């Protein structure tokens, strides 16, 4: 059962990682809007 | 010259020509942008 648990918290924070890659992606892009004005 | 004063410099000399700059600067920086966010390499 320990071993299976692992298994999850493996699969995890990958997509914790590509949400905050693309978080910053779009606030980048957000702010490149408002800049340009 | 009514018909061809449409064309004429209502905005001025230097308004018209900084304008044009600034609209370089505009599409250049939206190149880079564009570009930069196509030549990431997010993947590993």
């Amino acid at each position: 059962n320990h071993e299976a648990a692992t298994c999850l918290e493996d699969v995890v924070y990958r997509g914790d990682m590509l949400l905050e890659k693309i978080q910053s992606a779009l606030a980048d892009i957000a702010q490149s809007q408002l800049k340009t004005r | 010259k009514l018909i061809s004063t449409m064309p004429g410099i209502h905005l001025s000399p230097e308004q018209q020509q900084q304008q044009l700059q600034s609209l370089r600067e505009q599409v250049r920086t939206k190149n880079e942008l564009l570009q930069k966010y196509k030549s990431l390499c997010m993947f590993e």
